[PDB]
């Protein structure tokens, strides 16, 4: 029985590694490669539109990698199209917020953005300081718990595979997939003596919702702005 | 729910 659970762990971690966007060692190595005060000023001089366009392009890209993640989770493609959409709609952005913590450097409070690391001030042109500060605090809180790759991979699978999502057709098919992931994650946390980390997670719902709202706002108003 | 994410997600499933 153990070997199957350990196989499902390795299956979820494989699915995650292939869809991670960047390798973690790449993000950690690039931490030294930091934006200059001049390169910061370049980003601060851009238009609100141009800076939101870039960030929405990266959010959109990130959501497409989570769909590739879900597609490789055993049982998810067996679900009906409606359920796949309902789960990804309700889960995708929170998996992005969680995946983002890997590209956050707690030492200097800087994030990987378009080839180098910089601080909150890199995003002044979004005129959303409170939102920026919150996504930074969130990434800081997950960074400080030292979530391994395995933990992120299993946790983000459980953010997606949730049978409580309003609008599901095959609830029982989703519960079977969720339960198997809970077994697997529970076995992993026991082995590693990390049972208690999910008590210490900051809440992500409100932040994900705002990030989704901003992405939609830019789709809706594209014709008021250049191509 | 969000239509904008629905659109992104529908595209990526095909
Ligand atoms: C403006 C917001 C609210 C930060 C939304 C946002 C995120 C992104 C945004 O840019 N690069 C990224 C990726 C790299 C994408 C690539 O080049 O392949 C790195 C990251 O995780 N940065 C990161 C990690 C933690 C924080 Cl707190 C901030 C950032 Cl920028 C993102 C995230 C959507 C995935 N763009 O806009």
């Amino acid at each position: 029985s153990l070997t199957e659970i350990e196989h499902l762990v390795q299956s979820v971690c494989k699915s995650y590694r292939e869809t991670c966007q960047l390798r973690l060692e790449d993000l950690l190595r690039q931490r030294s490669n930091i934006f200059s005060r001049e390169e910061v000023t370049g980003y601060q001089r851009k238009s609100m539109w141009e800076m939101w366009e870039r960030c929405a392009h990266h959010l959109t890209e990130a959501i497409q990698y989570v769909v590739e993640f879900a597609k490789r989770l055993s049982g998810f493609m067996e679900l009906c199209q409606n359920d796949q959409i309902v789960l990804l709609k309700a889960g995708a952005m929170e998996v992005v917020l969680v995946r983002m913590c890997r590209a956050y450097n707690a030492d200097n409070r800087t994030v990987f953005f378009e080839g180098k690391y910089g601080g909150m001030e890199l995003f002044r042109a979004l005129g959303c300081s409170e939102l920026i500060s919150s996504i930074f605090d969130f990434s800081h809180s997950l960074s400080a718990l030292h979530f391994s790759e395995d933990e992120i991979a299993l946790y983000t699978a459980l953010v997606l595979i949730n049978a409580h999502r309003p609008g599901l057709q095959e609830k029982r098919k989703v519960e079977q997939l969720q339960y198997n992931l809970e077994l697997a994650f529970h076995h992993h946390l026991c082995k590693t003596h990390r049972q208690s980390i999910l008590a210490k997670l900051p809440p992500a719902g409100k932040l994900a919702s705002l990030c989704s709202q901003h992405v939609e706002r830019l789709q809706i108003f594209q014709h008021l702005h250049p191509i | 729910t969000n239509m904008g994410l629905e659109a992104i997600i529908r595209k990526a499933l095909m």
